[PDB]
């Protein structure tokens, strides 16, 4: 398990993770992967942190695509990624609450 | 002026050139022996208040009132020196007079 | 050369002669 | 707390199946290991030019690449690997492929080999 | 000014013996770089080199006593105590060491010297020591409890010879900044800063019954009474070599040696130049090599002994050069 | 070696005997943020709560305060307005910086005003334009 | 077998290197070896060898040494200051793509003083410096709104060199002290307002 | 199993735990005081095997400067310092080879001086291979990496 | 590179750590003496 | 550069790099006087001030870097203090002849 990622993933560290979200209710929704479809989201503070996320992740976007090699694709493909995530984070300002 | 007061022409002299049977004496026994004392009760309490700092084991006035310091026996098992904890500390040269930095007076070898 | 000419003495000194263990300065103090 | 540690430390209620169920079930929802391109540090047998923008990387040169696994083995019960690399002036994606048939790799729409 | 040239005219040097070569004592395999003598006897005298070691040498004879491997790098300087039966050397591996000489073997290494400490001076009447080396500061150490003391901070660069009176100006330092410095210990400070050098003023010497210290930068040998922090003279220094050692002898024979190897003798006080040398070498070694680099005299005073570059120590026995000033 | 601690008439309290407790190097002086002697007295043997030194010596001495009440030595007065008096007749800016603070502190310039407050000459000259300035 | 093209690379990397390092060089000229390299350096491309001819005395002095040091021939060729194979041979007598392709690589490892290091630092410098840009534009988009620009996050307790004002040494309190200058630094600020506002 | 009388064992290990109690009490004590208050500025020992030579070199680097300085007048002198060490590094790296280092543009003195060092770098490097060599000659705990540098060195020295 | 030669040393006193150096420990606390 | 927080960023970063190459070659004294130029350029005089202060400390005999320091005093018409500076030079160095041609 080198390189850290294997060691985060290991069953221990999962175990771990199991527990805490039982007892207390730590998550780690960086650790997850944000759902596709919302509204199978009952809870609001799970939603709450799951439009966090997608947030942090647009600004994470908005970072990288103003570097200077402006030409390369990436930074293209990106702009249609940011809009992605921008367009997720609407649907995640959805109007039940 | 102030510079000429500043920096004086006798630091350029020698003070011997003039004068041969002129000796600087060499320095009383009796004052010797007291800067020594000095200098040992000095160093000594300096070693002693460094022996105190380490941490291995072996009255006053303000104003016209009067007032008692004390030393309160702190616990133990509590770090001694609670204040100190190895700061960085740059210090300012505090060089307020001026140092006169006297002198006297083929280029393609050197 | 000129410390091997004339009368001035050239002391080649590989080996100390005195031992090692002996002292170099002694203090004795009443038999 | 050191490398060679013999047993790691264990919770006093660890049903030891039961957790690797529970890590199992929390593995779909889990972010890495349920993704493709995991990393890996490799030197380059290639020695090749990045198409873009010309950089000759040599061979032996190491880099931290991308492994990732080809579905369309060779032949039957042996598989083949993509193995993406970076330009180091530009940063194109670089890759290539290990056909064991020629005992060597193949170029895979980063390089030339040269 | 033509009032000062005339009364220098008038006044008149005394007859020194001029100096010629005795002993030479080719043992070390290394520079010799530095140079001492027992205080209370002239029997030995050791020298601590770039061999690493440090050699112990019968005079009388010229004999190597013994021998004395307590550094790791080259030994830059050392200091018999009068006061106590112990050497102290110092080399550029930091180590400022303490050689017992009822043993001859080191007790306490003191510890404080950020890197290469160049010298010692054993205070003639504490019992405490004093080094200086690249760091720019010379501590003072208690030889009993084998810490620095204090520390001396005004120094901007590298400190070479450091010296100790036993008055109140207790310490001479001399730097690369080419300011000597005469010190309070007590007060934690400086008290003056003779600056009249042009540059590192690499060799200084205190003058045994007169109370100042010769100080030689790259040409001008300086020398001051250190009471009020004066200049008393300059010497005939006017194109001799880099002046690397600077020791008076005690009948007033100040001895400078040179990079060049160019032994100069001269009058202490008067500043009269009264006798060149040129240097040897061995027949296999360089004549570039060549260079006294360090040197002192005994505590009678007719034995001058200069360690030289050609891992070499001469050791020197004994009409008057003409005055002419500028 | 150290220096005395300075601590206001007001500061201290209204009687003829306090008993005090040093503690070298108690806590760091809040404005420079070094080791410093902390100083604590009672005020009265049986009045609660303690009057610990906030500040290191050479910080008061700089801005010629209490090294309890944070005032003036002379006027009794906050820093701020002390100086801001004075000006009105330049004020003092503490450097709010890890690094820079603890440089301050050990300068001994008398940072902006201090002199003033501290020179029966300065202060009482500067009480006189105020009151000049007044009528 | 030596190609023209080729020892003139060689000939340029040792301008470049160092007539003691043949490992680089090798590695620059892909067919040839470390070892041959040296030699072929040896041979044809140092200058200060003089590997064209010389008059008949020099040649008379070539065949008396053969003569008299049995054809200790390096020996021979030392004592003359010639080369020793054209030493000899004197006593005896009385593809496109790969060159287009080395070439280029050449030139470019000739001219770039660069590695991982060089470029790497560079590049991050170049990086932040576009993320600066991008922090700018964003806040002038939303000037509308009040916008703070992010700070440098400390490590260690560090100094901004805005505030503070670094480790200041004195002005040196002076004799002929006038009190004009504080007027003019107060004069020279107020200018700076004003370009803060426009 | 059963036998009792634990003691004498338990004696032994008292007396043992009684060296602990000193060199836990320096130990232990340090570590907590570091945690509290954690060091300055430490102060490397170059009585190490390991970074000896490096730091000699350092010195000798530094001397060379001082002598240099000493000799002539400059204006803008940093700059020139550097190039010294590089000449002084060209004329030790040709000492090694055994090529004669010669420069032109060098002035007797300074070269002079330059070449007096490299002899004195050579009287320390040489006698020490030598030491080396009689250490390895004997088994007197030689590192593999010195070991190496000898076998080098003495090679070096025999083709000189 | 930064693999890099030097100019200076230095020399700057802070606060003392307070730490229990294995050689600093005491040792040879009598001092000898001459003679005289 | 369009606004003034904006130039208090690129002024700061600047300031911080210069802390830094300074840190390392405390002693080199080209660095110094460039440090200085910029903060003169910025109209701070009192940062530009310090900064030449700085210098000489590290290194008082360089006589390029009074020169520079007595040239800003006097660029900002500032003269009185300029006057000071240069005398406090002449104190320090009378034997150098530059500063009191100057
Ligand atoms: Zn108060």
């Amino acid at each position: 398990m080198s390189r850290n990622v294997d060691k985060a993933n290991s069953v221990l560290v999962r175990f771990q993770e199991q527990q805490a979200e039982s007892a207390g209710g730590y998550k780690d929704y960086s650790r997850y992967q944000r759902p596709r479809n919302v509204s199978k989201v009952k809870s609001i503070k799970e939603a709450n942190e799951w439009k966090r996320q997608v947030s942090k992740e647009i600004k994470q976007k908005s970072t990288r695509i103003y570097d200077p090699s402006l030409n390369e694709m990436q930074i293209a493909e990106l702009n249609d990624e940011l809009n992605n995530l921008f367009k997720e984070w609407k649907r995640w300002q959805w109007h039940i609450d | 002026d102030q510079i000429a007061k500043n920096v004086k022409l006798d630091d350029f002299i020698p003070k011997r050139q003039s004068n041969f049977e002129l000796s600087v004496p060499l320095p009383t026994k009796a004052e010797i022996q007291e800067c020594t004392a000095r200098t040992k009760s000095y160093i000594q309490r300096l070693v002693n208040a460094k022996l105190a700092n380490s941490n291995n084991r072996a009255l006053l006035l303000n104003n016209s009132h009067h007032i008692e310091v004390v030393s309160k026996q702190m616990d133990p098992l509590l770090p001694r020196f609670v204040g100190k904890k190895a700061r960085k500390v740059v210090a300012p040269t505090e060089n307020d007079e001026v140092v006169p930095v006297l002198h006297m007076d083929d280029p393609n070898e050197w | 050369g000129k410390e091997v000419e004339v009368l001035m003495e050239t002391k080649n000194t590989q080996s100390p002669q005195t031992p090692l263990v002996e002292p170099v300065t002694e203090r004795t103090k009443l038999q | 707390s050191e490398r060679k540690a013999i047993n790691k430390y264990y919770p006093p209620d660890y049903n030891p199946l039961e957790a690797e169920k529970l890590s199992r079930k929390m593995a779909k929802k889990l972010k890495t290991m349920n993704k493709s391109h995991a990393s890996i540090r490799l030197m380059t047998p290639f020695s090749m030019r990045c198409l873009e923008c010309n950089e000759y990387i040599p061979k032996s040169r190491k880099f931290n690449g991308k492994k990732e696994l080809l579905k369309e083995k060779y032949l039957d019960s042996i598989k083949i690997y993509r193995l993406t690399i970076s330009c180091p002036r530009c940063a194109n994606s670089i890759a290539f492929r290990t056909d064991p048939g020629n005992s060597d790799y193949v170029m895979e729409v980063g390089g030339v080999r040269n | 000014i033509v009032n000062r040239y005339e009364k220098l005219l008038s006044q008149r040097p005394e007859w020194h013996a001029p100096w010629k070569l005795s002993r030479v004592i080719n043992g070390h395999l290394g520079w010799v770089r530095c140079v001492a003598i027992d205080p209370v006897d002239n029997e030995w005298f050791i020298t601590g080199s770039n061999d690493t070691t440090m050699k112990v040498w019968d005079l009388a004879t010229g004999k190597l006593k013994t021998t004395l491997a307590g550094h790791v790098m080259t030994v830059r300087d050392v200091a018999v105590s009068d006061r106590h039966p112990y050497l102290f050397s110092v080399s550029e591996d930091k180590t400022v060491k303490c050689w017992d000489l009822e043993k001859n073997q080191i007790i306490r290494d003191y510890y404080g010297h950020l890197s290469g400490v160049r010298t010692v001076s054993i205070h003639p009447t504490l019992d405490l020591i004093a080094t200086a080396g690249r760091d720019s500061v010379i501590k003072l150490w208690d030889m009993r409890t084998r810490i620095p003391v204090i520390t001396l901070v005004g120094h901007k660069g590298p400190i070479n010879q450091v010296q100790c009176t036993p008055v109140d100006p207790q310490v001479v330092s001399s730097s690369t900044d080419a300011t000597v410095r005469l010190w309070d210990v007590v007060a934690g400070k400086t008290m003056k800063v003779l600056t009249h050098h042009k540059r590192s003023v690499r060799a200084t010497a205190l003058h045994p019954k007169e109370f100042s210290v010769a100080s030689a930068c790259t040409d001008d040998i300086r020398s001051w009474g250190l009471a009020e922090g004066s200049l008393l003279t300059n010497f005939e220094s006017e194109k001799t070599g880099i002046i690397n050692t600077l020791s008076i002898n005690q009948d007033d024979v100040l001895f400078a040696g040179g990079d060049n190897g160019v032994l100069s003798f001269y009058d202490y006080k008067s500043g009269h130049k009264y006798q060149s040398l040129a240097t040897r070498e061995m027949v296999g070694s360089l004549e570039g090599e060549r260079s006294v680099l360090c040197s002192t005299f005994d505590k009678t005073g007719l034995r001058l002994i200069t360690g030289e570059a050609d891992k070499s120590i001469k050791i020197w026995k004994q009409p008057g050069l003409a005055w002419n000033p500028n | 070696n150290e220096p005395p601690p300075n601590i206001c008439e007001q500061c201290l309290g209204d009687e003829a005997n306090i008993r005090m407790t040093k503690i070298p190097q108690g806590s760091e002086c809040k404005i420079c943020t070094l080791p410093f002697t902390l100083y604590h007295f009672k005020t009265s043997k049986r009045s609660n709560n303690i009057i610990k030194t906030l500040i290191c010596v050479r910080c008061a001495t700089q801005r010629n305060i209490c090294q309890c009440c944070m005032l003036d030595s002379r006027w009794h007065i906050p820093i701020q307005l002390r100086d801001h008096l004075i000006s009105l007749v330049v004020m003092t800016e503490e450097a709010k910086n890890d690094m820079m603070k603890r440089f301050l502190s050990l300068k001994n310039v008398k940072l902006g005003g201090a002199q003033i407050t501290s020179d029966p000459s300065e202060a009482d000259n500067i009480v006189d334009k105020l009151k000049n300035i007044l009528l | 077998v030596w190609t023209n093209v080729e020892d003139q690379i060689l000939k340029a990397a040792v301008q470049k290197y160092g007539t003691h390092q043949w490992s680089k060089v090798a590695s620059l000229l892909q067919k040839k070896t470390a070892r041959q390299s040296e030699l072929r350096w040896n041979e044809y491309l140092n200058p200060k060898l003089n590997f064209t001819e010389f008059s008949k005395e020099e040649d008379a002095q070539l065949l008396d040494l053969a003569r008299e040091l049995p054809n200790q021939w390096r020996t021979i060729a030392d004592m003359m200051a010639r080369p020793a194979q054209v030493c000899v041979e004197r006593y005896n007598r009385l593809l496109e793509d790969e060159e287009k392709e080395m070439l280029a690589e050449a030139r470019a490892r000739l001219l770039n003083t660069q590695g991982k290091k060089a470029t790497r630092k560079i590049r991050e410098r170049m990086l932040e410096e576009s993320k600066r840009i991008a922090e700018l534009q964003k806040r002038r988009e939303l000037k509308q709104a009040g916008i703070n620009v992010a700070i440098k996050k400390p490590k260690k307790k560090y100094g901004t060199d805005i505030d503070y004002n670094e480790d200041i040494v004195y002005e040196q309190a002076p004799m002929p002290g006038i009190y004009d200058t504080s007027t003019e630094d107060r004069q020279i600020k107020k200018k700076f307002e004003q370009f803060e506002r426009k | 199993p059963g036998c009792g009388f634990w003691q004498p064992a338990w004696r032994v290990w008292l007396n043992f735990l009684r060296g602990t109690i000193p060199l836990l009490e320096r130990y232990i004590g340090n570590l907590i005081t570091r945690q509290f208050e954690g060091r300055s500025n430490e102060i490397v020992k170059t009585t190490t095997k390991q970074r000896l030579d490096a730091y000699y070199d350092l010195e000798l680097r530094n001397s060379v400067m001082d002598d240099i300085l000493e000799m002539m007048p400059e204006s803008i002198r940093q700059k020139k310092a550097r190039t010294i060490l590089q000449h002084l590094s060209e004329a030790w790296r040709c000492w090694k080879a055994n090529i004669p280092w010669d420069v032109p543009g060098m002035p007797a003195p300074i070269k002079k001086i330059i070449e007096r060092y490299i002899k004195s770098k050579a009287d320390a490097w040489v006698s020490a291979a030598h030491y080396n060599r009689e250490r390895i000659k004997r088994g007197a705990h030689v590192e593999k990496t010195m070991v190496k540098k000898n076998l080098g060195r003495l090679t070096r020295l025999w083709i000189k | 590179p930064q693999l890099e030669a030097r100019s200076g040393a230095k020399a700057a006193a802070y606060t003392p750590t307070g730490i229990e150096h294995a050689r600093l420990l005491p040792g040879h606390t009598t001092l000898k003496y001459r003679k005289f | 550069i369009l606004d003034l927080e904006e130039l208090r960023e690129y002024q700061r970063r600047k300031r911080t790099e210069y802390e830094g190459y300074l840190k390392r070659n405390r002693l080199d004294m080209g660095q110094w006087i460039r440090y200085a130029q910029f903060e003169i350029e910025q109209h701070d005089m009192r940062r530009a001030r310090s900064i030449f202060e700085r210098a000489l400390l590290v290194d008082s005999s360089f006589i390029p870097l009074w020169i520079r320091y007595i040239d800003a005093e006097l660029k900002v018409k500032c003269i009185n203090h300029a006057r000071n500076l240069m005398n406090r030079a002449i104190s320090t160095l009378p034997r150098v002849d530059k500063l009191w041609y100057k």
